């Protein structure tokens, strides 16, 4: 491919995570109700890292991804996940070109500067071999405009078991340089029935830069109190493991709390390292003298 | 890394007896079985003789019945194999067989061998 | 394919028929953990996995829950808490040539026991001792990989032996593997036995439209009850509701 | 009684070759057949104890298979010291340890 | 090697009659015989693979039996286009897949 | 319902060479092994060669060893069987069977056949 190097060196910034992240854990319907879940979600008021000018460097994937972007000319096109992506491992490819949603499994060989260059789009310069196809999905074609900001893109990736599953959500915003604070409920899209091991991906960008910046996070298993609405969807949640006030929450299984004392859990110190401590007796016992006997 | 070293070998006359040993130094010889195998100068193997770990059941091959006589001592961890009544098809090489196990007619095999000793049965010098 | 590559394949969208599977003879082990092999018709199943190779005739019993030995440790592990059937024939009349068919492969050698349900490819020289093997084969390098010598002339043990385990899979998902069943009309407001996808039960249906249900499949209660449940020929969604009863 | 046979007499192969030998029965033994290598120079030596066992501190170049009536024994790797005669007998009927006829294997 | 043998050579029946053809065998193949149905005029067709299994698609009135060293094969109705020649196949030994002489049935 | 039809059979010299096809298409060619089978004009038949699915294990009847060579295309779904330094009894009719398994030596036997091609060896017009 083609290797950009005007690319100016930053060290990755940060921001808040506030209330997002948050999606439906399963498929079944409840309403007016206050469920307990243990799911890895991504921790509120957690540490995001903040990218940028073309950024798209290699960034690992531990246990799940919150991928969340604000443009306004669809600048980002996709993603690229694996472990080598060398054709040595398998490796994803979800493609959201001009024509529809393309997603391969196929193990590429990819270059060191995967990108896409456009207006019309003519440069396609992410892979140049394609072997061993395993998987391939398209969806329906459609076009897509090629041309502050105005919405909010928020995607939820996770591995489990197997399953590539997919969290998505499109809100408009008001906000330029900041995540907004407030809660919205991912819905799911897509679950991908296929088994790749992944441990690290990277983005796609699309010579003109234009105005693109994106933030990661991470998730990690937490447990969580969900509310639903009359109507079945969430609209409010408590980490029960950010603060005392939370974990008393989660006790009463209430978001209001009167005044009072409250028992919520236990102190424990942990062990530090194992000891172990054997006789010293050093012989080895005879029982090749009863096995390996002629006449029992 | 047994060792089994035989002796008495060399050439008789038809009809005249020798006798053979076999020295065992390598393994405990108290109870393990042995036997004797003959091997044709033109011809493959053949069992000839056998031996428990003690002195009780003791077997022969089919055309030598009548004619040998085996021995052992424990004591000296040595085995011997009394030829008698030689004829003119006895000219063949004779091994000094252990076997696995403790009995004569067992599945067991031949566990290890020995060099043969060369007899010979003929009117010459 | 060999053992070390135990080949798998997805099953979904089905009419699923097991009765062939189970009246015929031709398979001399069929094994079900979790399931009655009788029952298999009336279940629905969210999805299917159907893993194939071939063994050993001596390693057919290490295919089993909680079994230990050369290969369960180091090429095919089982979970403790494995729902579905095994299914395990002789093969000596496809996989027996009388010079030695040496296409089959298993692994003898493993730095540790790997873990349920997982696949290892790669056949790097196996180091027993201290000195790097640097990739060339010879002292203290053993390949990991060994060839079954199957000849038609082997004892019954040692016969190759074609081994195929059926995995089922349940959980909040929509079913798509049924058996044969035949789909009556549905009759609302009367205390019937409905069943939707397997989830049989009693109770009064009722036309919902208070509920939304824009993706979710079933709805429920506090307790582990069915509440809505939408009808997967026409989709609108269905109330649930007790039938009455009471003391005299 | 029983008949022991052998089908092959002389062999030829090369150092990097694969070599089978089959010994046959005249009855059925119940896998108790042995196999012996005889160097001419030396005293012959035991490789393969039951149907298919190897015995200890021998190659595991050598290996056996067979069960019933008919038995064969395979060679991987051919070293080039492997040059002898072999012999498989049986240890299970009524004529006590009856050996089969040479079978001499030479590399060329 | 293997030698195969058939006893009969020609047979005489009428449509409802019951023929029994026995075919035997030097050595033991562990029950791994094959008949076929040789039409004079067409290219012969298998019915039995393994000693006693019936191949799909023909009728259910050919039934073999047999295993060790002695095979037979029946037939229970004779309906008239059951005139052909049957051989027995051996899959077992080195010699591969020998074939047993001609085995003429003709009705009358 | 498969087809397997034969040609290239004739009248040739002794000394000359011929070859023969079969084509094969209802089925799939590609994983299934292949025999020639010998009918002779007053004997039985006689099994003369094989291949396997991929052209990897190639056995010949010891008979026809050194001078026929099978071959296999299995682009074209057909194999061929090359007959050179005919003699005077070869002179047979020839079969195009079809193998159950893969692999050439196997207990599977030949499970689909075709008419046989008539081949004649000998001096004539
Ligand atoms: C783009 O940069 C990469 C390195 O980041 C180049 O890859 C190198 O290719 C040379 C051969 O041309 C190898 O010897 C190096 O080992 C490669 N580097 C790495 C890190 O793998 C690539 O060639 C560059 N492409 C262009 C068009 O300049
Ligand atoms: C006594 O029995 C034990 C039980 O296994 C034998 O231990 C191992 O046996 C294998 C078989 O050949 C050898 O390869 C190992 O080297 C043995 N282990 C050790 C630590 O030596 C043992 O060999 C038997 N005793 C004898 C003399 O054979
Ligand atoms: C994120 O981490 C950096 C360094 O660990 C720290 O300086 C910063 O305050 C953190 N931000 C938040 C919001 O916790
Ligand atoms: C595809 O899989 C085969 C399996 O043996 C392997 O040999 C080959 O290298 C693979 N190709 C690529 C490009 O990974
Ligand atoms: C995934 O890859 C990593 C490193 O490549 C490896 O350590 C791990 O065992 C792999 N896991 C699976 C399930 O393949
Ligand atoms: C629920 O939906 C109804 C319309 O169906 C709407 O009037 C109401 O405001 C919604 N309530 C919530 C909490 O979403
Ligand atoms: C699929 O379901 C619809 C529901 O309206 C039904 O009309 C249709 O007949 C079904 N398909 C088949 C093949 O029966």
């Amino acid at each position: 491919c083609v290797n950009l190097t005007t690319r100016t060196q930053l060290p990755p910034a940060y921001t808040n995570s506030f209330t997002r992240g948050v999606y439906y854990p399963d498929k079944v319907f409840r309403s007016s109700v206050l469920h307990s879940t243990q799911d890895l979600f991504l921790p509120f008021f957690s540490n995001v890292t903040w990218f940028h000018r073309f950024d798209n460097p290699v960034l690992p994937f531990n246990d799940g991804v919150y991928f969340a972007s604000t443009e306004k000319s669809n600048i980002i096109r996709g993603w690229i996940f694996g472990t080598t992506l060398d054709s040595k491992t398998q490796s994803l490819l979800i493609v959201n070109n001009a024509t529809n949603v393309v997603i391969k499994v196929c193990e590429f060989q990819f270059c060191n500067d995967p990108f896409l260059g456009v207006w019309m789009e003519s440069e396609f310069r992410v892979y140049s071999s394609a072997n061993n196809c395993t998987f391939e999905y398209v969806s329906q074609p459609f076009l897509m405009d090629l041309e502050n900001f105005k919405n909010l893109r928020e995607f939820v990736f996770k591995n489990i078991d197997g399953y590539f599953k997919i969290y998505s959500k499109h809100t408009p915003i008001n906000l330029v340089r900041d995540l907004p604070q407030g809660f919205s409920a991912l819905e799911p899209l897509v679950d991908l029935p296929i088994g790749i091991n992944i441990t690290r991906f990277q983005t796609l960008l699309a010579w003109t830069a234009g105005a693109a910046a994106y933030y990661v996070g991470y998730l990690q298993p937490r447990t969580f109190l969900l509310k639903y609405n009359e109507n079945g969807t969430i609209t409010d949640a408590v980490d029960c493991a950010l603060d005392p006030l939370s974990e008393t929450k989660c006790t009463l299984k209430s978001f209001t709390v009167e005044k009072g004392i409250y028992q919520t859990s236990n102190f424990r110190v942990q062990p530090t390292e194992s000891i172990v401590r054997f006789p010293n007796i050093t012989n080895l016992c005879p029982f090749g003298e009863v096995f390996n006997a002629t006449r029992f | 890394e047994v060792q089994l070293v035989e002796s008495g070998g060399g050439l008789v006359q038809p009809g005249r007896s020798l006798r053979l040993s076999c020295a065992a130094s390598g393994f405990t010889f108290d109870d393990y079985a042995m036997h004797w195998v003959r091997q044709a100068p033109g011809k493959g193997l053949e069992w000839v003789s056998g031996i428990s770990w003690n002195s009780d059941s003791i077997d022969y091959a089919d055309s030598v019945k009548g004619r040998f006589t085996i021995s052992r001592d424990n004591a000296k961890n040595s085995l011997y194999l009394q030829m008698n009544s030689l004829r003119a098809e006895d000219t063949a090489l004779y091994y000094c067989a252990k076997d696995r196990g403790y009995e004569i007619l067992t599945p067991a095999s031949f566990d290890y061998w020995g060099q043969g000793t060369l007899v010979t049965v003929s009117s010459a010098s | 394919a060999s053992v070390y590559a135990w080949n798998r394949k997805r099953i979904s969208n089905c009419v699923a028929d097991y009765s062939v599977l189970y009246n015929s003879a031709s398979f001399s082990t069929f094994k079900c953990y979790g399931v009655s092999p009788t029952k298999l018709n009336d279940l629905c199943f969210t999805n299917v996995y159907a893993d194939s190779f071939v063994i050993r005739g001596d390693e057919v019993r290490q295919i089993a829950p909680g079994q230990t030995g050369k290969i369960a440790d180091y090429n095919y592990k089982l979970p403790d808490d494995f729902t579905g059937c095994v299914i395990a024939w002789n093969s000596n009349n496809l996989d027996s040539k009388v010079g030695g068919n040496y296409n089959y492969l298993y692994r003898l050698f493993r730095k540790s026991n790997l873990k349920p349900f997982e696949r290892d490819i790669s056949t790097e020289i196996y180091q027993a001792g201290s000195t790097p093997c640097n990739g060339v084969e010879g002292f203290n390098c053993y390949f990991p990989l060994q060839s079954y010598g199957f000849q038609p002339t082997n004892g019954v043990g040692y016969q190759p032996y074609r081994v195929v385990v059926l995995s089922f899979e349940l959980l909040h998902a929509p079913a798509t593997v049924c058996g044969p069943k035949k789909s009556t009309n549905l009759v609302k407001n009367k205390c019937v036995n409905f069943n939707f996808n397997g989830l049989t039960g009693t109770g009064v249906l009722t036309e919902s439209n208070k509920k939304f249900l824009p993706f979710q499949q079933f709805g429920r209660d506090i307790a582990d009850t069915t509440d809505a449940v939408r009808d997967p020929q026409t989709l609108e969604i269905l109330d649930i509701t007790p039938c009455s009863f009471g003391g005299v | 009684d029983i008949q022991m046979t052998q089908s092959p007499s002389s062999l030829s192969a090369s150092v990097g070759d694969r070599v089978t030998i089959t010994c046959r029965a005249s009855q059925s033994i119940s896998s108790y057949l042995n196999w012996f290598q005889h160097k001419p120079g030396k005293a012959p030596k035991l490789l393969i104890y039951g149907a298919s066992s190897l015995q200890s501190g021998v190659p595991s170049r050598f290996s056996g298979s067979g069960s019933g009536t008919d038995f064969t024994l395979t060679i991987s790797s051919l070293q080039p010291e492997d040059f002898a005669t072999y012999y498989c007998q049986q240890s299970y009927s009524t004529p006590p340890y009856t050996f089969g006829q040479g079978t001499k294997l030479e590399i060329k």
